[PDB]
């Protein structure tokens, strides 16, 4: 489990339940909650662990963010908004698809303005409907005076810190999350460092470390799922991803004020919880530390998950066509390597 | 060389390009 | 089949007969026997098709060579000699052999003087041993004058054009091959062009094209028996080997005056016929053309070959172990492209 | 580079090297 729901203060309850909470099929165990200035809070950023930083005021000028305030001051730009008819806000690479003309999204993007976003969500309240939305948006400069101010006001001190001391590249994007209760975004990995800034409402962060790749069954790297895992979490096929009774997960519930660090390469499943209301996030996405000058080996799990890619990357170029990488690779191992 | 090419991470999130 | 046995003149009968072949598990077609003047000849070494050309004249000066000329005129230096218990010459490289310390191979190599060779030799047929040898050394500078002059005496002319037509590279061996009658060199391919200049007695020579990879089921390329079958042809694992049962050979019986074109990559099993006495041949291995300046798709077997060969290379290298490199690749596939 | 770096062909053949 994800450990005893948080009390809040002031006697105001627990500020979720465990009913809240979807079921899925593997064990868990909890990802510490911690003082960034606690050394094992350090000890594990260092070490590429999940932490959960509970005292970091890294968006702290955030937290007074709903609808109403972001709705005033956010501008008028364009922001992505994702429909689905599912829970599960499965991404996919729309560049990619011309390579699996097969493959049918689940979920839409459309382009609107920020009030649209609010009164479609409104829309779909009143009239029971069961469609979802999901605002993934990279934060820019068309927005309003009001929320620079705010984003100024982040705790740059605390995260510049972090990325010198980590040897991370640059900040590449910030991209504003804002979910409806029980939306899903399913298992996958980044290729980059993420500190997830909590500001309205809970999300269960379940994790997976890289070495659990031959687990999570990702699909294939010219896919437009590129780097998620081809596990449906609701109805696992053991027959086709039989290692998936092997996984295990580390599990959390962050809520406003709280840091996820979710290290490079490390496996993610993010739930909003049900009847939890609407959710708010603000992820710092970092360009990961270069190749180190000298290789020790035996290699860690995120380099043989490096050279994966690459392989795979580099089949499809060489072989003019993404479709015979597989027929190679099978040609390669079978009665040779199995 | 070789090695260096194949340890090359890329920078992939889950956010859409344009 | 190889084709009717051919009749030598002179009514000399038929030179071999059916009974002297091996029994294998697979069909053949017969490889074209033509003139080198035969423009279906040249069409076929241009395309990278196998052909016996008849009347090259190659090794002319060569047709002449048994035990008693060789010894009396071959000189003094050091010849590989492999012994085996079996019929099976299977090729191995010691050099790799520290990668697999339990490989055992089962023939070994000895150096030794030429009329050592011819000793052994008589003494195995004296004593009626079962144990087989099988010369192949590199022709070099320590051979003897007559030896030289029979070798000035190659048709230069013929095989230069034919290098110069191809724009294949240099001529980089000569192998001179004596085996006892019975000797077996198991299917392989070499990554070098091959004209195979039959000397004395009869080999059986069954090839099979590159693209018939996937039925031949190569060991890895790290292991000491890199680009060699793993199938036993005189017991297939059809469990471990299923694509073993769709292979198809083309088949010829070289004799002395015979040239046998042996494209580069081409998978070939030779054979010296039962009861036939002693087999001499000379080969002749030219580096094969660069690689195209511009790449056409979809791509040839050969050059899929060579994809999978430096896959495997690169592989072992940048994870530093070639033991490492078939987990690697299963990881890759399994319930992703399988 | 990396199309022509895995096409490219080795000369291996079946001689034993010193
Ligand atoms: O932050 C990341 O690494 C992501 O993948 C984002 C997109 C799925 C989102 C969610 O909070 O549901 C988070
Ligand atoms: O000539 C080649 O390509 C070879 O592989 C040589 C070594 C096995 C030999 C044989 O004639 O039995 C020929
Ligand atoms: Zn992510
Ligand atoms: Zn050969």
């Amino acid at each position: 489990g994800s450990g005893e729901p948080r009390e809040e203060a002031g006697a105001l309850g627990p500020a979720w339940d465990e009913s809240q909470l979807r079921s899925y099929s593997f064990p868990t165990r909890p990802i510490p909650r911690l003082s960034q200035s606690d050394p094992r809070a350090e000890e594990l950023i260092e070490n590429e662990e999940p932490v959960v930083l509970t005292d970091t005021n890294l968006v702290y000028p955030a937290l007074k963010w709903d609808l109403e305030y972001l709705q005033e001051n956010i501008g008028n730009g364009d922001f992505s908004v994702y429909s689905a008819s599912t829970h599960k806000f499965l991404y996919y690479d729309e560049k990619k698809m011309a390579n699996f003309q097969n493959f049918k999204p689940r979920s839409n993007r459309e382009e609107m303005k920020f009030h649209e976003f609010v009164e479609k969500l409104q829309d779909i309240q009143q009239r029971g409907g069961e469609e979802r939305l999901y605002l993934q948006q990279t934060l820019n400069d068309t927005v309003g005076r009001k929320i620079v101010m705010d984003f100024l006001g982040f705790n740059w001190n605390w995260i510049n810190k972090q990325q010198g001391k980590r040897g991370w590249g640059q900040l590449t994007s910030n991209l504003l999350l804002i979910g409806m209760e029980g939306n899903v975004t399913p298992a996958h990995y980044d290729e980059q460092q993420n500190f997830f800034a909590q500001i309205k409402g809970y999300k269960r962060c379940i994790l997976f470390p890289p070495d659990q790749f031959e687990c999570l069954y990702p699909y294939p790297v010219h896919h437009p799922c590129d780097r998620q895992s081809q596990v449906d979490f609701d109805n696992p096929d053991y027959e086709r991803f039989p290692n998936f009774q092997n996984v295990v997960g580390y599990e959390t519930v962050v809520g406003p004020g709280d840091v996820l660090y979710i290290p490079m390469y490390w496996w993610h499943h993010i739930e909003s919880l049900l009847n939890g209301g609407i959710t708010i996030t603000v992820n710092f996405w970092y360009k990961g530390a270069p190749t180190p000058k000298r290789i020790e080996y035996p290699l860690k799990a995120h380099q043989k998950v490096a050279i994966m890619r690459n392989i795979e990357k580099m089949l499809g170029e060489a072989l003019g066509n993404p479709q015979e990488v597989g027929p190679l690779l099978n040609t390669m191992i079978k009665g040779r390597y199995n | 060389e070789v090695v260096k090419l194949l340890l090359e991470a890329g920078a992939d999130v889950n956010a859409q390009d344009k």
